[PDB]
């Protein structure tokens, strides 16, 4: 159909249309019955209570999507190079992007093979020179993604300050990453936005956290995704020790967003600031919510 | 070769059973091998077959032959390679009339 247009970006850089405008022409369609594919598998958690189970919260898994193709040509030869170049746009180490583009705009998976692939029927697939493969890919980050918001921000003042506009149109909380240059004292927002995950929802609205001074040539990337450490210096330096005890602890609420303030002080040659807010969705398509 | 010659087709090989009969023995009688008079080639029954007399004339004697086959298919082919006769069931049926 004309209003879904489902692509694969393979690890070597191929590009494949699997379904909708232009299925076909690099030789591989998209069977049907495909599983967990359109909403993120998240299990609830249920402690006893006094009406039976109450409820403890949640927790996303990680997606297995088993889906099947068909690698078709009119000539073996040229089958087998088709199924060959499948096979090769995909690994288990390295990830290959899955487009969904709707009328909700392009959202991206990010797979890898979960096991090897089932291909062929039961005899010599260059007779009918038209197979299936079955793929079972896994997504370690479930959500569907859209390419990240960035914002930069450049001063040549010691001391300055600015707003970033900030806002989460999906579904799910969004973790904020910063690149702040060095030399000079930043103060970086950690609002809660409502957030009761440590009791401090509104006693945190305005929560700045105040990074460690820098020294020359300690460029820093402050991720609050839990993934990855919060302080990375560039040049090796444990920048994070002297930061006592303090730390990034929320993320971007949805349906939740301002003008967050940056400032920034004792900075010789200026500084720049570069912000990157994830856009994570649930679906492959949704209408926009607030 | 002209199509009649290829075809050499012989009418007096048909033969029409005009005139038909069934004769049943005990099984401890001695099998016939064969219906032929050693002596002088007429026809000889041997002794413990005793015919059924009459039986119906418009359903007549059906001899069915049913097979049962195997297809035997090749990775590397897509019809079957080979068929397998496993077994080859024989049955006559009529409709005697004397008792």
């Amino acid at each position: 159909t004309d209003f879904l247009k489902i692509e694969l970006i393979g690890r070597d850089g191929s590009h494949w249309v699997l379904s909708g405008p232009g299925m076909g022409q690099q030789g591989v369609t998209l069977n049907p019955n495909l599983q967990q594919f359109y909403d993120a598998p998240v299990k609830t958690l249920y402690v006893p209570g006094p009406f039976g189970e109450e409820y403890a919260g949640k927790r996303v898994q990680r997606r297995e999507i088993v889906f099947s193709v068909q690698a078709y040509d009119e000539d073996p030869d040229t089958w087998s190079t088709v199924d060959s170049l499948w096979r090769w746009a995909w690994d288990y180490d390295e990830e290959s992007e899955l487009r969904v583009s709707t009328s909700d705009g392009t959202r991206f998976l990010k797979v890898r093979l979960m096991e090897e692939p089932k291909p062929y029927y039961e005899k010599d697939p260059h007779i009918t020179a038209d197979n299936p493969i079955v793929m079972t890919v896994t997504a370690t980050f479930p959500y569907w993604q859209d390419e990240p918001e960035e914002l930069i921000w450049t001063t040549l003042s010691t001391e300055d300050m600015t707003r970033f506009p900030v806002r989460n149109d999906g579904d799910v909380p969004v973790w904020l990453k910063w690149t702040l240059t060095a030399p000079g004292l930043w103060i970086l927002p950690d609002f809660s936005w409502g957030n009761d995950m440590y009791s401090r929802g509104r006693e945190d609205l305005g929560r700045t956290v105040a990074m460690p001074e820098l020294v020359a040539g300690e460029h820093v990337s402050v991720d609050s995704d839990p993934r990855v450490q919060t302080l990375i210096a560039v040049n090796g330096m444990p920048t994070q020790n002297r930061w006592k005890g303090n730390d990034l602890l929320y993320p971007l609420m949805p349906g939740k967003g301002a003008e967050i303030p940056v400032q920034l002080k004792n900075a010789p040659e200026g500084g720049a600031c570069k912000l990157t807010r994830p856009r994570w969705y649930s679906r492959p398509w949704s209408r926009p919510g607030v | 070769t002209d199509f009649y010659t290829i075809k050499d087709a012989q009418a007096d090989l048909a033969i029409a059973p005009l005139n038909l009969t069934v004769l049943l023995a005990p099984y401890s009688t001695t099998p016939a091998t064969t219906l032929e008079s050693p002596t002088d080639g007429s026809l000889a029954i041997p002794p413990g077959y005793k015919s059924v007399g009459h039986f119906e004339k418009q359903a007549g004697l059906t001899l069915g032959n049913e097979f049962d086959s195997k297809d035997i298919e090749a990775y590397g082919e897509p019809e079957p390679i080979r068929t397998i006769i496993n077994k080859r069931t024989t049955t006559f049926d009529f409709a005697m009339y004397q008792n």
